[PDB]
């Protein structure tokens, strides 16, 4: 592979560590997105070995739910990697755009991040920063797990690393404890509850208090809220990591049976 | 226009992308800041 083998249609954003182009690959005429990264600039910020690792674990992951990286190549001073396309783009800007998201379009997501991280975890991989502003959705919507910035492989699956984003951090990580996959269990929790809330359940005016927040699980349901919905988050947002409802007690929660409405895309 | 279209179609005909693109020989990560 070279640039010269696609056709640049348009740039879609910037991303982290580079800018991300539509593209189509001229010999297949498949669309994809190609993000470019600059050899020096990420030499001068050293994340040569962070990148490494991203792109490790990315290039090995085939599920509906997790962003496809196809391939990897590069030139002189550019590193360029070919990645799967998500025509309905950021799953954030969705979120903002609404406010709050309705119980099926909850449900559904958190159906469809079950299984992605089910797959992770089966495979010994922790994503330890399941947030929106790391969701992508494909065509028909569906989401894609998009950013795997801390994730890590863990065949002792015992880690120290505090890593992830302040309203989501579990509270093992704040205090300072050793952490396990159970982790992404509580992230789950956490974004279930923004999906339908629109906030995190820890807002706070200060870091200080948001950790306070989260350490008592001092967890306040709106009162719009469904029974099963309140269920599903109190499951996952429990404080003893051993406790929380697992990624298949998840997809087989009856709030997200009913309310689901996931479609896996068409296979080769 | 024939891009809303392709992308369509790129969704209920999906290509082997495991043996179009997967099959196709790599750079070594330790090689991707070295020469190219
Ligand atoms: C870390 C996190 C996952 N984010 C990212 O990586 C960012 C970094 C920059 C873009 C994005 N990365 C990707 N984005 C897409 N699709 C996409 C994005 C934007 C739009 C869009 O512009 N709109 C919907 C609209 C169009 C109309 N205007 C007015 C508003 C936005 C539509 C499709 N596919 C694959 C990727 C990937 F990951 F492969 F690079």
């Amino acid at each position: 592979f070279t640039i010269d083998d696609f056709d640049i249609v348009r740039p879609l954003g910037k991303g982290k560590f580079g800018n991300v182009y539509l593209a189509r690959e001229k010999q297949n005429k498949f669309i994809m997105a190609l993000k470019v990264l600059f050899k020096s600039q990420l030499e001068k910020e050293g994340v040569e070995h962070q990148l490494r690792r991203e792109i490790e674990i990315q290039s090995h992951l085939r599920h509906p739910n997790i962003l496809r990286m196809y391939n990897y190549f590069h030139d002189r001073k550019r590193i360029y990697l070919m990645l799967e396309f998500a025509p309905r783009g950021e799953l954030y800007k969705e979120l903002q755009k609404h406010g709050r998201f309705d119980e099926q379009r909850s449900a559904t997501f958190m159906e469809e991040l079950a299984d992605a991280l089910h797959y992770c975890h089966e495979r010994k991989v922790i994503h330890r920063d399941i947030k929106p502003e790391n969701l992508l959705m494909g065509y028909k919507g569906e989401l894609k797990i998009a950013d795997f910035g801390w994730s890590v492989h863990a065949p002792s699956l015992r880690r120290r690393t505090m890593c992830g984003t302040l309203d989501y951090l579990p509270p093992e990580m704040i205090e300072g404890k050793t952490h396990d996959e159970k982790v992404d269990l509580w992230c789950a929790g956490v974004l279930c509850y923004e999906f339908l809330v629109g906030m995190p359940p820890f807002d706070s005016p200060s870091h200080t208090e948001t950790h306070r927040r989260i350490v008592n699980v001092d967890l306040k349901f709106p009162p719009f809220l469904s029974d099963g919905s309140k269920d599903l988050i109190s499951k996952l947002l429990r404080y003893h990591p051993p406790q929380r409802l697992p990624l298949k007690g998840v997809m087989e929660h009856p709030w997200v049976k009913a309310n689901s409405r996931r479609v896996l895309p068409p296979v080769y | 226009n024939l891009l809303t279209q392709a992308i369509r179609q790129q969704y209920y005909k999906p290509i082997d992308v495991d043996r179009m693109y997967g099959t196709i020989d790599s750079p070594k990560l330790e090689e991707l800041f070295n020469k190219s």
